[PDB]
RNA sequence: UAUUGACGACCCCGAUUGGUUCUACUACAAACG
């Protein structure tokens, strides 16, 4: 069957990519925009540059240059799973459990679930990433299976054309420095950026590939001694002379800019608290990871990642069972392994 | 790197400095009007545009006193070696020999790709992840191409003619140019394609100012600078320029009108 | 007397085409209409200096010797886009 | 009344600006004490 509404129709016109210069949202100004439908483009006010690795031996040669870990299966996203990708409201609330699939992309008052994020894999034990050529996928070492590695079948590597393999990776605890050059950011636009770059402890960004498998969790923090932010008044002083002159101390203002951002979110997405705003609470849970120590892995009908990888049959059991939808991210609810 | 490109980035930063000081916006002006602002009209030049002032007819156009020369790499290829790259069809296929050939490392893809590196990029769809349909593209990033020095040429004689001979009127244009070079050295001016998208940042390790028959007060320009912040130029000279610069900022007249 | 001088492009390299764009100073992006291209003679290309001087005075003028010095110094520029890379 | 039973990759560039503005003959030698 075909659902009755196309997903584009379950997204509000104010959330679709911008079609003209006057509908540029904050990221379309900060990071820039090109119209996908006609004329119109804007150079982004934010430039990332000067990325340097500090560590010389940053790359995990797993043992020999020819070694390679076979890397789970990174499958393609399938939004046909309406209980995962469709929202019962344009607030982004999940579908209700127990309803038949036809309920999915069914009414214009349905919504999309919004921006897909890969929550940090909190609580991965010591040695989880260690010695990754070893097929520890079939034992619950400290309560987790080696979820990032394709299991062996019959004792041989499953280097099929569904998975990729990697000859190495950047080790954990390796460090990169990069710089952001910003232009004409307002205090909200700047405070939003600096909030991301000054998240509290154990908030982690997700980067690169393999994010469903736990890869690419990174901590971003600012180096204040190499940061030089001034408003246009402070640049008139800088360009006022060829002699050196005092830069302002931006560290007195960083908290003010973050508050300017935070109060704007409280005011436009009406809440008594900033942290209770649903996309803020959801985003926070993504960066922080789930607290209940349940493992993060694709749905399957068995604790172990069995080698044949029949992840589809959890969805079969769910269809005949309690037809549960993907829980709201800020609710931190785990799925059962038997959705029935 | 065309000199048209190095001149447009320098002009863009020069104009941005001028507009920043005067707090003068560029959003309402069309592009020909955006270009036409003070000091840059003499340094970088202005379009020929005859205008009736009042009975008298005047060309607003003047050639740039500032001229930039195309920049070229240390790295050369035979005309067919590059055609082997332009006409490669498979990134992991025939492109690999083409780049190994053209970089001069026919047997070290690693060394070859430390010079010219193919980079794949995706746009990731915001609800699904994965990749947006069609939005897969590749850049040949010249990550390790080495370049020749950029060569700019300021016709002091041409400026002095615009300022009707007055060598005292040079100092603001010189001051602007040194401010543009301070930004260039401080990575504030990226060059070329993709500057916001992983490319275009340069490191300036030396600027050599080398004028001939300069007027006696501009002669302290004859300097090899390696500090980005111009502190290799004599402070008494940088203060003299700063004084004339500040005098102009206080009243930013059209300095070639007399 | 200055004659017309044919340009010998090295080997038989074809003319290059050079793209140009005006970048809007507000948006930082290609200004509408301001997209252009210029055919340019490569570099290394040679042409004759076709000069004849009829002297009525004796010797050769100083100003003309100075000119030939500037040519050997490479100080004279020719054609369009002299500030923007060329000539 | 809900069973049958596991396999499988996709994306490969997309949108846009493509010229804009100025100079278009000027002095002459033939006219005029």
């Amino acid at each position: 069957g075909l659902y009755e509404i196309a997903p584009v129709d379950l997204l509000d016109e104010t959330l679709k990519p911008a079609t003209d210069k006057k509908q540029l949202s904050p990221a379309d100004r900060v990071f820039g925009w090109v119209n996908q439908r006609g004329n119109g483009c804007y150079k982004g006010q934010l430039r990332i540059h000067s990325v340097t690795c500090q560590h010389d031996d940053a790359i995990d040669d797993f043992g020999n240059q020819n070694f390679s870990v076979p890397l789970a299966i990174l499958g393609q996203p399938k939004p046909e799973q309406a209980r995962f990708y469709c929202a019962d409201d344009r607030k982004g609330i999940p579908l209700e459990d127990g309803y038949d699939r036809d309920d999915g992309y069914s009414d214009s008052e349905q919504g999309l679930r919004g921006r897909k994020v890969y929550p940090h894999h909190k609580g991965l034990p010591n040695g989880y990433w260690s010695n990754p050529t070893e097929d520890r996928s079939q034992q619950a070492i400290q309560g987790h299976y080696q979820e990032y590695r394709r299991p062996k079948k019959d004792g041989l590597e499953q280097r099929d054309d569904q998975n990729r393999s990697v000859k190495g990776w950047v080790k954990p605890l390796t460090e990169f420095t990069f710089e952001i050059d910003v232009t004409n950011l307002s205090e909200v636009e700047l405070g939003a950026l600096l909030w991301l770059l000054t998240l509290p402890d154990l908030h982690f960004h997700r980067l690169g590939g393999g994010k469903p498998l736990g890869f690419g969790s990174v901590r971003l923090d600012i180096d204040p001694d190499k940061t030089d932010l001034r408003n246009g008044a402070g640049w008139r002083d800088y360009y006022g002379s060829l002699l050196e002159t005092s830069q302002p101390d931006f560290t007195t203002l960083i908290s003010q800019w973050i508050n300017a951002f935070q109060t704007a979110v409280k005011e436009e997405y009406g809440s008594s608290s900033f942290d209770q705003v649903t996309f803020i609470k959801a985003s926070g849970q993504s960066l922080q990871g789930f607290h209940d120590n349940a493992s993060i892995h694709y749905p399957r009908s068995t604790p172990e990642p069995k080698p044949d990888g029949e992840a589809f049959k959890w969805f079969v059991a769910n269809e005949k069972g309690r037809r549960l939808a993907l829980p709201a991210l800020e609710k931190s609810q785990s799925f059962p392994i038997k959705p029935s | 790197i065309p000199g048209s490109s190095i001149k447009g980035i320098l002009r863009t930063q020069a104009e941005r400095i001028i507009r920043t000081i005067c707090q003068s916006n560029g959003s309402e002006k069309n592009f020909l009007e955006q270009l036409r602002i003070n000091l840059v009209n003499e340094l970088f030049g202005s379009a020929s545009l005859s205008q009736k002032q009042n009975g008298k007819d005047i060309d607003l156009g003047k050639i740039g006193a500032l001229a930039v020369n195309d920049c070229f790499s240390s790295l050369s290829m035979t005309p067919d070696q590059w055609k082997a790259v332009e006409n490669a069809t498979e990134m992991t296929g025939n492109l690999q020999p083409a780049l190994k050939q053209a970089t001069g490392y026919p047997n070290n893809i690693s060394q070859a790709y430390k010079v010219l590196q193919p980079a794949m990029h995706v746009a990731v769809d915001r609800w699904t992840g994965g990749a947006a349909e069609g939005m897969l593209y590749s850049v040949l990033e010249p990550i390790g191409v080495t370049w020749e020095p950029i060569q700019v040429h300021l016709d002091i004689a041409r400026l002095k003619n615009y300022y009707h001979g007055k060598e005292e009127k040079l100092k603001p244009a010189i001051a602007l140019l040194l401010l543009v070079l301070r930004d260039l050295a401080n990575k504030k001016i990226p060059v070329g394609y993709g500057t916001n998208r992983g490319m275009g940042t340069i490191t300036v390790s030396q600027i050599t100012l080398n004028g001939k028959a300069l007027p006696t007060e501009l002669e302290p320009l004859n300097k090899t600078m390696t500090c980005p912040n111009l502190t290799d130029l004599d402070e008494a000279f940088r203060q003299d320029l700063s004084t004339a610069w500040k005098e102009w900022i206080a009243d930013p007249i059209d300095l070639c009108q007399q | 007397i200055v004659d017309d001088a044919v340009i010998h492009i090295p080997n038989n390299a074809d003319v290059e085409i050079r793209e140009g764009v005006g970048i809007d100073r507000h948006f930082g992006t290609a200004a509408n209409g301001f997209k252009y291209s210029r055919a340019v003679i490569p570099k290394g290309s040679k042409f004759k200096l076709p000069l004849t001087f009829d002297s009525q005075d004796d010797g050769l003028p100083n100003a003309l010797i100075q000119l030939l010095c500037a040519l050997e110094a490479g100080d004279i520029r020719l054609g369009a886009a002299k500030t923007r890379g060329l000539g």
